[PDB]
DNA sequence: ATTTTGTAGCTACTTATACAAAATTCAGGAAAATTTTTCTGTATAATGGGAGCTGTCACGGATGCA
DNA sequence: TGCATCCGTGAAACAGAAAAATTTTCCTGAATTTTGTATAAGTAGCTACAAAAT
């Protein structure tokens, strides 16, 4: 689940920070990019960013 | 960021000071200097035009109005005004200029001179009460002139030697030797410039190698300055200043007040005295006063200078209508509460709330109440774009009234917008990064924070009316990490210890404790059997055994007891697998039945739930 | 069998132009008027202030020393 | 010279004057509309008219 992802994320990957960032700009990404596309509303662009890189991505 | 790398301290000599304040016009003629002390006007406000607050060396501080008038719009930006020589830029230009003043007198900077080393006096291998007469008029020193006859150079005249020094009159044979008898700082100065000083750092250092077992401590000291000013390009003479910098007049704000009255700042004050002293030292020299008035003069006007500097320093420190010593430049940027360390180390950030605290049972972990007043405010904004986005809001007015108007959406919205979206929890200042953490802000009615007990702890929260803080979180990078390094959830445990640190404490432990406990004399449903499913549970709520009640589960998996038994007990020799043996807890099957077929543990009814409970929690 | 369609047509007929001085006002100037700010004097004689505070430290210095 | 003390840290005058200012006036001047006013055609009208569809 996205939290055990969340988790799985991070318990397999670059130095935390490291990756945060790059979840982060990724969301960044994700919202500049498909800017307003679904609502996003519930699934934030940083929540995809995390699902589509500790699940899509992995 | 990419605006610079590494700052430059040092000093400001005249020329620098003078050239914090020049403001040269197209006039052509230059500005930047104030010629009066006073603030603002009696009748109207303005000010002045040469005083404190001259805009036209500061800026206008009305943005683009000439002080002289004529133009009061952006329009008029880079045009200035002929009569007035006002420098037509906005307002936040000043803030920033600087203004100076010739000084009509040089005064030994209050640091470099009672400083701890007296560099001044350091450089000058002449202590206090010596050098330190000499500004504050107070002795006379010979000058390297003055000594080039009978007088000892660095010997202090005083006044009555110095005037024995005038006396034994050139009118006599010799007394061909000088002057710059060291009444005032003006010499003291010429004292520094005098030296030279490549010589030092070697030829002094031909000491330095030598008088092994010598004060050492001194020397070298006095190198290491010298050493610095040369390895610099710091004359000492420097020290001593000439010209005055300035503040640009809003950090000296000062600012009426609604009832009326005005709030004037010691900066302006210090300052505009130093002012009259000086101006009016001009005059005593301009009147050619006899000295001994101008002399105290200047005495005097040395430490004007010197409390705004520092206040208290030295001399006695300044007390005006504040009915206190006054503030002087030092301070306000030292103690406690210098600039440094509090505002700047600690600002005073928006974007908060805080509140009472109080458990948040219903509410689990890595979420907090919130109350609805306060979530507003904190999301205020975020909220409106979602006004805007759903389109129920059009201008954002529209939404600023619509959001006092708490519509549907104000208590429906907002919580789309919320969720997701972490907070950061404080108990009161916290050294501890773990002190605060990040959380999920979920509304809540009363007005308390709700609090997760497994965390408080962390903490380390009363619920006796402690209160915490809010702040939250906006870029959205600084989301992430909020998820991702602060989410209350994710950190078990000490970072100073691997310990952990969320621990059921206390009564929670004593349930689970009673839970789990040993009644003795159970009965009901003593030495029962049981199989899995939770049957026994079943049985519980049906009281089949009692909630502290031994009983035999089946359960093919791992005791521990505590109090191991591994070795049986008793085993039953009978038949197949019969061996079947026992155990302080166990009861089982191997040999022919096969290897533990049978495996029934000596348990209390509850401790299986707790078993379970965990369980299911953690796997499955 | 009138009517609407016409075509071959204009004339009336009316924008359009552009100028245009005339208004017609406005701004700035200039005073000038005056109000407010400054400046200066003052004659018996007069000749050192205020305060208090009195409970850490340290250190390095502490030169100062005996 | 280690061993004093001992810096000072982290916690109400005035009248007389004048001169300023300033400031109201002006005025004015110009600059700036509007309107008059042409202006000039072209015109889009419009008004009969005519044969051929009710």
């Amino acid at each position: 689940q996205i939290m055990h992802r969340a988790e799985d994320l991070i318990s397999a990957a670059s130095n935390r920070y490291r990756i945060t960032v790059q979840v982060a700009n990724r969301a960044k990404r994700r919202r500049y990019e498909e800017f307003e596309s679904a609502e996003d509303a519930m699934m934030k662009p940083v929540l995809r960013a995390i699902i589509e890189m500790s699940d899509e991505l992995t | 960021t990419n605006q610079f790398d590494y700052v430059k301290i040092g000093l400001a000599s005249p020329e620098r000071i003078r050239q914090w304040g020049e403001r040269t016009l197209p006039n052509g003629q230059v500005v930047g200097e104030v010629t009066k002390p006073e603030t603002i006007n009696y009748r109207t406000l303005k000010p002045e035009m040469d005083g404190l607050f001259c805009e036209r060396i500061f800026g206008p501080a009305k943005d683009w109005e000439c002080h002289c008038g004529k133009y009061k719009r952006v329009r008029h930006r880079g045009i200035v005004c002929e009569r007035c020589g006002v420098e037509v830029t906005e307002s936040r230009v000043r803030r920033h200029r600087m203004g100076y003043i010739k000084l009509a007198a040089p005064v030994a900077h209050v640091w470099y001179l009672k400083g701890i080393p007296s560099y001044i006096s350091i450089l000058l291998d002449m202590p206090l009460r010596d050098v330190e007469q000499i500004v504050y008029f107070n002795s006379y020193v010979v000058l390297s002139p003055g000594n080039a006859e009978t007088l000892t150079y660095k010997q202090l005249l005083s006044e009555d030697q110095w005037l024995e020094i005038e006396d034994q009159i050139y009118s006599e044979d010799s007394q061909l030797q000088g002057v710059e008898v060291g009444i005032g700082a003006e010499a003291l100065l010429r004292l520094l410039a005098d030296i030279n000083l490549e010589q030092e750092a070697e030829s002094l250092r031909e000491e330095i190698g030598s008088a092994k077992g010598q004060k050492r401590a001194k020397l070298i000291k006095r190198l290491r300055v010298i050493d610095n000013f040369i390895a610099t390009g710091s004359k000492p003479e420097w020290m001593v200043m000439t010209v005055i910098p300035v503040i640009p007049p809003d950090l000296r704000p000062m600012v009426q007040l609604d009832g009326g009255r005005f709030a004037t700042s010691d900066l302006n004050d210090l300052y505009r005295r130093v002012i009259n002293r000086n101006n009016r030292l001009a005059r005593l020299q301009e009147i050619l006063a006899p000295e001994i008035i101008v002399r105290n003069e200047k005495r005097m006007l040395q430490e004007a200078v010197d409390a705004l500097i520092d206040n208290g320093r030295r001399g006695r420190t300044v007390v005006g209508a504040n009915n206190r010593p006054l503030k002087s430049l030092s301070d306000i940027i030292e103690g406690k509460q210098g600039r440094f360390r509090q505002n700047l180390l600690g600002k005073r950030v928006d974007y908060s709330g805080r509140s009472v605290i109080v458990v948040g049972p219903k509410l689990k972990i890595h979420q907090c109440g919130l109350p609805r007043e306060m979530a507003i405010e904190l999301f205020q904004p975020f909220v409106i774009n979602r006004l805007i986005r759903s389109g129920m809001v059009n201008n954002i007015k529209a939404a600023k009234k619509l959001i006092s108007r708490n519509d549907p959406s104000v208590w429906d919205v907002l919580e789309e917008v919320i969720e997701g979206h972490p907070v950061m929890l404080n108990r009161a200042p916290t050294l501890h990064r773990l002190g605060i953490q990040a959380f999920e802000p979920i509304l809540v009615e009363g007005r308390a924070i709700q609090l997760h007990p497994l965390v408080c702890p962390a903490f380390n929260a009363d619920f006796d009316g402690d209160q915490m803080a809010v702040h939250v979180p906006l870029s959205l990078e600084s989301q992430a990490e909020a998820r991702l390094l602060m989410l209350a959830s994710n950190n078990i445990l000490s970072p100073a210890t691997g310990r952990p640190i969320i621990t059921p404490s206390q009564d929670m432990v004593l349930g689970a404790y009673y839970l789990t406990a040993e009644n003795p004399g159970a009965t009901k449903g003593a030495g029962k059997y049981f199989a899995s499913l939770d049957d026994v549970i079943m049985a519980f709520q049906q009281e089949q055994i009692d909630l502290h009640a031994y009983v035999y589960v089946r359960f093919d998996g791992d005791v521990e007891s505590d109090q191991p038994d591994t070795e049986p007990v008793k085993v039953t020799t009978n038949e197949d697998g019969s061996r079947t043996v026992l155990y302080k807890y166990r009861r089982v099957r191997e040999d022919a039945q096969g290897n533990v077929i049978s495996q029934y543990i000596y348990t209390t009814p509850g401790r299986v739930i707790y078993n379970k409970a965990i369980q299911e929690a953690l796997a499955s």
